RNA sequence: UGAAAUGAGCGGAGUAUUUGAGCUGGCACGGGCACGCACUCUUCUCCGUGAUGCUCCAUGUUGGCGAUGGAAAUGGGGUGCCCCCACCCGUCUUGAAACACGGACCAAGGAGUCAAACAGACGCGCAAGGGAGGAGAUAUGGCCAGUACUUCUCUCGUACUGAAAGGGAGAUGCAAAAUGCAUCUGUGGUGUGCACACGUCAAAUCCGUUUGAUUUGCCCAACACC
RNA sequence: UGCAAGGCCGGAAAGAAAAGAAUUAGAGGCACCAAGUGGGCCUUCUUCGGUAAGCGGAGCAGGCGAUGCGGAAUGAACCGC
RNA sequence: UAAGGCCAAUUAGUGAAUGCCCAUUAUUCCUUUGGUAAGGGCGGAAACGGAGAAAGUGUAGCCCUUCCGAUGUAGAUGUGGCCUGGAGGUUAGGACGAAGCUUAUGGCGUGAGCCUAAGAUGGACCGGCCUCUAGUGCAGAUCUUGGUUGGCGUA
């Protein structure tokens, strides 16, 4: 035999195929698997990898965030070049906290109705990945973006709330119930707010 | 659906995943939330701090209707103005009028930067919200 | 049809380029092999003369200490302590009758001393190195274990102007040259057969009439029956 | 029609895998069941016991599912099914379903003779 | 083993389930569409009776 | 609007034309030259298609859908009835005029149909010879 | 009835290895340090942030110029 | 068994080529050179067949048996025999072949379910909003206990914090007011950090481009310190 | 104009020589959800109690339990694997 | 004049590395299966030995080539994995004989099982495929109910 102690611990868990039932998602996966295999661009490979992820791992993005990052990229651009196309593998939602935006071209899997209205009324354009593959088949002059995951209630609940240094929320339906011994100094003790490392 | 459950996969395995040594017995820990101070103390203290004890004053006959008081922020006011008036609005001119108690709000808070100036009618307002909206060119009118 | 025609046109030029490259590699390998053979013969003759000159006046000639060792594993995988297990893994000896070449310097010697009951080792000869490379030599290519069948794959694996052929690999291993680690790390560990004719005693040191430990230059007779 | 020739069939094992100790109790079928008893000699793989099936007994893929005549079986129920086999008639042979009656079997046999489609039980 | 779960308060400790020894204390809505149909039918009949009063 | 790719994704696993018996997947489609259940050979859902058929008196027919009447079932398929003396190369040329990727299978199918017609003639002669026997009922 | 031993414990501890310590440059908080030095360092950091904002504005203006 | 035979081995061309051994003319080696480094004997040499073939299968010689049958042959099935191998199943247990418990035979029956609260992972719709429930209205007066339509309400969320009376979150610049002032296309800063853009380097390439590394800009997600 | 701390602008860089002067079947880090188990036993080298024990209690490692196969006629744990 | 005990050999002062036998180990060859797998082909070249050629997690695997691993109690997970009663669809069968039953009836599958043959059996219903659903798989519980049985032509 061969001494291979603990070699199964080096294998990694990765997804090869989609669990989605959407035929249009399947068509997009077919196109971008072809492109990622037959082209050298890194854009196509990243896009193909992201199309296979689960819904929870494709977080939605905000129109205001798109505008802010595009402006920060634009202030250092030669002003003789066109602005890049914003590309998000996910959903784009509208933001009522920001009224005035510039005109941009955004490619996405799905748009909110109000977000599509805002982009078009600002003079911009909404795009599908099938049009993007015709316009920029290697991903030249693009800005690939991701949405935010921290901030979710499920993430804010992770871990034990009773150990020192932790600020996770407990699972409780009655907000006034767990507010006593263990959380106040006047009771037996209080869970410490800070711990080094 | 029954055909997807784990029992179907366990037909033929005599123990059904509960072991030979320690078995699947009736109530090996007590029933319900028993033992919270004796033999489940670690679980209770690590995952639910604050569970045991008393705190604060009592209030015998609570009515929620007299305490009703929803709030809305300054940078969310465009949710209450129709899109035709919002573009026409301009500081120093004619402004849309928003009635909060008819849209289901009682207090106006002052978080963020206001986007469309307007006249707001509210039962309550915070001092920073009042200052900010006056500087932006609107006003607050108290109502009941 | 233009796509097919252009593809065929490029294929023709590719074929002629491949043939020209093969023809060039053959001449380079020839010249290098001749150079190495002359070098070895000259070295041996010079050593013989030095010994004669010392003996004529009654002095002594000190041999250079060996630089390369060949190590094979002679025990199976059972009841091994954690420290020995770690050292054998780091030496790439994970299976009985696996063999490797190592540098014979201080850190390596102190590593080898700690696993003496598991190994047999010694100082190889040029014939042994040649036989191991030509008959039992495999390369790590793309993660796979691939048998050596021409100089072009050696050149492609190493991408170095000093390692282009099997004789280059042999020279680096035998003389402990500047690319010893590159050449040896590039190869799969050697997997040998049991020695025809048998062993003497697995459990005793070679000095006690057994098999394990350092048997010096006599490792070549041992390995000639395993390769 | 002659079938397309292939490599020689090998058949790693020809005996069946039968249940442990089924010859002693008439109510036990011979179909395979995995022994899970703690002291079972079959499960513990003693030298003189019955073998258990596993992945190493699998058939060569180039000759899997091929019958002794060299064809692969395809089940058919009526005359019209014979038209699926007319193009691949060097690969597949038809098997008439058991419950098809004699009246319809006559027509199936006549048509297959006309079309040169091999029937395994015709 | 219990892990990190909410502390349960499911309140089902009286004899509510009907079985061989208990009558139970249960209420189902399986007659809901029939009662809807019946109420509408009665309303139309009553309108015809009191015609032309609203 | 709805393309062949989407239609194939919709029907690949379940269709009235898919005969899956005893582990084998075949096709009932009358516009299929091969009997294989692949996208290329599904004539009922491809935009253009062509199929080789027999006719009465040892003749070869080619039926063609050309992609202009795909919303009218009674005009979708047109014919190229031809006499008995038709070369397999000619049938292949006619089919390749519509779809280049079916030329080889159309060629083989035409040859196979010719052989079938010959064999049917021979066996009919043999049967009508054997039937010199008394019978008790007719028609 | 009350047995104690350490027999299998090192073997258990080495299956997923003894993990190395976190590098010195991460999680380098100053909370609990000697107070006066902390108070001075805070003022220096505030001035540094102001300087960073000014430098970015100057860079943007220079790029706009050329 | 040559359906692309890559051969020092199959083919074409000549007779020479260059491997060693003896013997030959600056530095090294030792206190002269046994012959290290540089410039006659002994062997065969040079050249050649890409895949308009992506995959699978189809190709020698000599006998025996088989000329349509109660045939020959190969495989499968049954029963006996010989040589070798081989403790009784399930279970509790550190340990069962046990002098440890259950075990005469067969048929049919026989054990993780339904409901309710919460959570994580995965599928689907919409999104700063999502969704009812109860009920009504009219297609509608076996089909029809279904399907189609609906307000204004309710609920979860967009804001938290205090025992409570209560209070309630943008940025930059000037400035220092215990409700200061001015602008509003905008990441509060710092370190690490996809893709894209701008240059460089190394390797291979009918050789126009790939495969890696790296500088600078902006850095998405995310983590760390403020 | 010294010292302490945080930053900005520049330089250098056998990217770690020579002296026995490492090696790797050497991809680092970070989460979420959950099972079984919580009666052990044998051996090597140390040992404490006990007159001693196929006895009780411990330290380090390897095993059986959860495992056959080849040897020691036979043997859970010995030798080889 | 060991087939004992200590030492030492390998065909023997001849002149040159291995006397012989036996593993689920080692080397190598063939086949299966699974990967943190690695490459290539897939615009029908033309003409007319044979056929095929699917942009693809999983199949009778789209097709080739290559490399490495494979035992396991308690336990986890996967499976175009097997089987049973009923529902929505689709496609078929049956008095020229459905279900059920019988077997030295073979064939297929690593296996759960599936399919054909014969009945010198039966006499009216029922098979495949995609979805949906559950009172859905037995060798043992001093298990339940029915029927048999050795002891026994015995006491
Ligand atoms: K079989
Ligand atoms: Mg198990
Ligand atoms: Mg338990
Ligand atoms: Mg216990
Ligand atoms: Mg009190
Ligand atoms: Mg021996
Ligand atoms: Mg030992
Ligand atoms: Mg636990
Ligand atoms: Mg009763
Ligand atoms: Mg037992
Ligand atoms: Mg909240
Ligand atoms: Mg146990
Ligand atoms: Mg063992
Ligand atoms: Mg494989
Ligand atoms: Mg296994
Ligand atoms: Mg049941
Ligand atoms: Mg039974
Ligand atoms: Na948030
Ligand atoms: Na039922």
């Amino acid at each position: 035999g061969v001494d291979l102690t603990g070699i199964s611990k080096k294998s990694r868990v990765i997804r090869h195929h989609t669990y989605s039932t959407n035929p249009y998602i399947k068509l997009l996966i077919k196109l971008y698997k072809f492109l990622a295999k037959r082209t050298s661009s890194g854009f196509n490979k990243v896009v193909y990898q992201r199309l296979i992820k689960s819904r929870s791992n494709r977080a939605p993005i905000s129109l205001s965030r798109i505008a802010v990052v595009m402006k920060r990229k634009a202030v250092f651009t030669a002003k003789s070049k066109a602005a890049p196309i914003a590309v998000v593998v996910g959903d784009v939602l509208d933001d009522v906290r920001m009224a005035r935006i510039p005109a941009m071209r955004v490619c996405a899997l799905r748009f909110s109705k109000s977000a599509r209205q805002s982009i078009v009324a600002a003079g911009g354009e909404c795009l599908t990945f099938d049009q993007l593959a015709m316009i920029a088949p290697t991903g030249k002059n693009t800005y690939l973006l991701r949405g935010r995951k921290s901030g979710r209630e499920s993430v804010r609940h992770f871990g034990a709330s009773g150990v020192p240094g932790s600020h996770s929320k407990p699972y409780a339906t009655n907000r006034g119930k767990e507010t006593k011994r263990g959380r106040r100094t006047g009771r037996s003790y209080k869970r410490k707010a800070f711990r080094h490392v | 659906p029954t055909r997807f459950k784990k029992c179907r996969h366990q037909r033929g395995s005599t123990f059904c995943g509960y072991g030979r040594v320690g078995k699947h017995r009736k109530h090996e820990s007590g029933r319900g939330n028993a033992g919270g101070m004796h033999h489940h103390r670690i679980n209770f203290d690590k995952y639910h701090p604050g569970y045991f004890g008393k705190l604060g004053m009592d209030h015998y006959h609570r009515k929620k209707n007299p305490m009703w008081k929803p709030t809305i922020n300054l940078n969310n006011l465009s949710r209450l103005i129709a899109a035709e008036e919002a573009a026409k609005a301009a500081k120093g001119g004619t402004l849309p009028v928003v009635d909060l108690q008819s849209s289901g709000y009682a207090k106006l808070l002052g978080n963020g930067h206001i986007q469309v100036p307007c006249i707001v009618k509210a039962r309550y307002v915070s001092k920073l919200a009042d200052k900010k909206i006056r500087k932006a060119g609107g006003a607050v009118v108290l109502q009941a | 049809a233009a796509f097919k025609q252009q593809q065929t046109e490029s294929f023709k030029k590719a074929v002629v380029a491949r043939k020209a490259a093969k023809a060039a590699l053959k001449k380079t390998a020839y010249l290098r092999a001749r150079k190495y053979s002359r070098e070895y013969r000259g070295a041996e003759k010079k050593l013989v003369t030095l010994r004669r000159q010392a003996a004529s006046h009654g002095n002594y000639y000190l041999e250079a200490k060996p630089k390369v060792a060949v190590v094979t594993r002679i025990r199976g995988i059972a009841k091994v302590n954690p420290k020995q297990r770690k050292i054998l893994q780091l030496l790439r000896l994970r299976q009985i009758f696996n063999t490797v070449f190592v540098k014979m310097n201080k850190p390596m010697e102190n590593m080898l001393r700690a696993v003496e009951p598991y190994i047999a080792y010694g100082y190889p000869s040029l014939a042994t190195v040649r036989a191991m490379v030509y008959k039992r030599g495999y390369l790590k290519i793309n993660g796979q274990r691939v048998k050596i069948t021409d100089n072009q794959m050696i050149k492609d694996k190493y991408n170095n102007v000093d390692i282009v052929c099997a004789e280059d690999m042999v020279n680096q291993i035998y003389t402990c040259g500047k690319h010893f680690r590159t050449v040896t790390h590039g190869m799969w560990p050697f997997k040998l057969a049991p020695p025809a004719g048998g062993m003497r005693q697995k459990r005793r040191h070679f000095v006690e009439g057994g098999d394990y430990g350092n048997r010096d230059t006599l490792i070549n007779r041992f390995l000639a029956r395993m390769i | 029609v002659k079938p397309t020739v292939s490599k020689a069939i090998v058949k790693k094992r020809t005996k069946r895998f039968t249940r442990h100790r089924y010859e002693l109790f008439p109510q036990l079928s011979s179909s395979w069941r995995k022994p899970r008893g703690e002291d079972s000699p079959v499960r513990r793989r003693y030298k003189g016991q019955k073998a258990m099936p596993n992945k190493g007994y699998g058939s060569d893929r180039a000759t899997k599912y091929i019958t002794p005549s060299g064809f692969r079986n395809f089940p058919i129920n009526n005359v019209e099914d014979l038209y699926m086999l007319v193009m691949q008639n060097r690969k597949y042979a038809g098997v008439i379903s058991h419950t098809v009656g004699a009246r319809k079997r006559k027509a199936i046999v006549r048509k297959a003779m006309e079309l040169d489609v091999r029937l395994a039980n015709g | 083993p219990k892990g990190n779960n909410a502390i349960p308060h499911v309140h089902q400790k009286k004899h509510w389930n009907p079985c061989s020894s208990q009558k139970g204390n249960v209420k189902v809505f399986l007659n809901q569409p029939a009662q809807k149909h019946r109420r509408r039918r009665l309303r139309l009949l009553k309108a015809k009776k009191v015609f032309p009063r609203p | 609007s709805h393309s062949v790719d989407l239609q194939w994704v919709l029907v690949r696993q379940n269709s009235r034309f898919l005969q899956k018996r005893g582990g084998i997947r075949m096709s009932n489609d009358p516009f299929n030259n091969n009997g294989n259940w692949t996208k290329r050979h599904c004539g009922f859902l491809n935009e253009k298609a062509a199929v080789v058929k027999p006719a009465k008196g040892g003749a070869i027919c080619v039926t063609v859908k050309d992609g202009s009447s795909n919303n009218k079932p009674r005009q979708t398929y047109k014919k190229t009835v031809h006499a008995a003396g038709v070369r397999a190369s000619d049938v292949s040329r006619a089919v390749a005029a519509v779809r280049p990727d079916l030329a080889d299978v159309s060629f083989r199918r035409a040859r196979r149909m010719a052989c079938i017609a010959s064999r049917t003639a021979k066996v009919a002669a043999a049967r009508k010879a054997r039937s010199e026997k008394i019978k008790f009922s007719r028609k | 009835s009350k047995n104690h031993t350490n027999h299998n414990q090192s073997s258990k501890n080495h299956r997923n290895g003894i993990k190395g310590p976190v590098p010195l440059h991460l999680h380098n908080s100053k909370r609990g340090s000697w107070l006066p030095a902390l108070v001075n360092a805070r003022r220096v950091r505030k001035h540094n942030q102001k300087a960073a904002l000014k430098k970015r504005r100057e860079r943007i203006a220079a790029f706009a110029a050329k």
